[PDB]
RNA sequence: UUGGAAAAGAUUAGCAUGGCCCCUGCGCAAGGAUGAC
RNA sequence: AGCUUUGCGCAGUGGCAGUAUCGUAGCCAAUGAGGUCUAUCCGAGGCGCGAUUUGCUAAUUGAAAACUUCCCAAUA
């Protein structure tokens, strides 16, 4: 299915993060195959009209956009990216990167959160904002 | 040949609230246009 | 409904006349002290009665 | 659109 | 009693604009007034021998209705690096405050 | 006058406006009764 | 001509304001909403959703809480 809007080639990527000025582009670097990106992409498109008022969605695939593997360090089987005005917005998970989520969570209220607090910290003017969670332990008891 | 027109209660409080905001309006303009200055608060 | 873009403007701009009222009807004026305060010392009640 | 995605999920599954 | 405002000031509206950029919004503000109707002036106070802007600047615009409404537009609006906060020039002399002493006593 | 060096603005409180109501005055619309060689 | 009424708006005094003040784009409503009294009787909106503009001043915190070059030594 995959209803959340897909980017085919660099340009579309690098002109939709510089389309949106007042919402936080998102994009899922990955595969539709995968599985983590399959529920990623679940719990981005049962938020997807949620967060239309502040964030945006979009889904590249490493195969057909490859070009962002390099700089963006695109080494992981799936990576979520955060932009606002052209600028990456850095999130303190707590798992040692603050670039990207890189894990797929199933409660889709956590990623409502976490795109809420970026959007809230790039409205202020902090490139760098705070998860209000810690993901370093599952909390599996 | 003129027929006039009747408004009921709410229809009469909505036009003087529209009048009351247009007044307001008004003045506000008026006030930051610099013409003069705005009314002494009471 | 989507959830409406979250957004901080200025939280008061003035204060006093009508502002008295909505912090009565909530955030009153309580007793504001002994109610949240823990007297570092010794223990009221029992011990763990919590 | 939905389509072109669907296309390319099958054929790599 | 710094002689700067005897270039802007001709019986217009001034609007200071504040939380911008410190290292942008140099000219931006230019561009701001340009596309504003008046076009008049959009002057930035910066410090000498520091580099960088001090905050605030003095926009004049003649035509007082377009101030306004570029006012209501622009309040907020992302310029530069940070959103503009626009709101109105004090410009309080010696004569304004002669004149604000003679009516504190009565 | 002279010489020398160079929190992306927070929080709380009060007053007035706005809101509503009685009354007053005025304006306007539509009238009501009534006085005068 | 004097006087007076209803309705309306402007201005003003006084008063009220969370069982208060509105929007309602949703629905129903004088082709009748809602009624335990007076029921072969009364006659208006009601129900859900969602709110409770602007200016001034003061105070607190903080090094700085924002209006256009400041400082140091000496004489006049």
């Amino acid at each position: 299915s995959y209803m959340l809007p897909h980017l085919h080639n660099g340009w579309q990527v690098d002109q939709a993060i510089l389309s949106e000025e007042d919402r936080v582009v998102v994009i899922r670097f990955g595969h539709d195959w995968d599985p983590t990106c399959m529920k990623m992409d679940e719990v981005l498109y049962s938020i997807a009209e949620k967060v239309k008022n502040f964030a945006v969605i979009y889904l590249v695939d490493i195969t057909e956009v490859p070009d962002f593997n390099k700089m963006y360090e695109l080494y992981d089987p799936c990576t979520v990216m955060f932009f606002f005005r052209n600028k990456h917005i850095m999130i303190d998970l707590g798992t040692g990167n603050n670039n990207k989520i890189n894990w797929a969570m199933e409660d889709k209220q956590e990623m409502v959160d976490i795109i809420e607090t970026v959007y809230r910290g790039a409205r202020k003017g902090r490139g760098l904002v705070v998860s209000p969670k810690d993901y370093s332990t599952k909390y599996r008891y | 040949v003129t027929l006039g027109v009747y408004l009921t209660k709410k229809e009469q409080k909505k036009l003087r609230r529209q009048t009351r905001r247009e007044a307001q309006k008004e003045l506000q303009e008026k006030v930051r246009l610099g013409l003069m200055p705005p009314p002494e608060p009471k | 409904k989507p959830l409406p873009a979250p957004l901080d403007g200025q939280r008061k701009k003035r204060g006093g006349r009508r502002y008295r009222k909505m912090k009565e009807r909530l955030g009153l004026t309580e007793i504001r002290k002994q109610a949240n305060r823990m007297s570092f010392g010794e223990i009221e009640e029992d011990a763990y009665q919590e | 659109d939905i389509e072109s995605s669907l296309k390319q999920l099958a054929e790599r599954r | 009693e710094d002689p700067s405002l005897l270039e802007w000031d001709a019986d217009d509206f001034r609007i200071f604009c504040g939380d911008l950029g410190n290292e942008v919004n140099d000219d931006i503000l230019a561009r701001a007034f340009s596309r504003f109707p008046s076009f008049l002036k959009a002057k930035v106070i910066r410090d000498k021998r520091t580099g960088k802007t001090k905050g605030y600047g003095f926009v004049s615009f003649k035509d007082p209705s377009d101030y306004v409404r570029a006012m209501r537009e622009m309040n907020g609006k992302y310029v530069g690096s940070r959103p503009i906060k626009l709101r109105k020039s004090m410009w309080k002399d010696r004569n304004l405050d002669v004149v604000r002493k003679k009516q504190k006593e009565k």
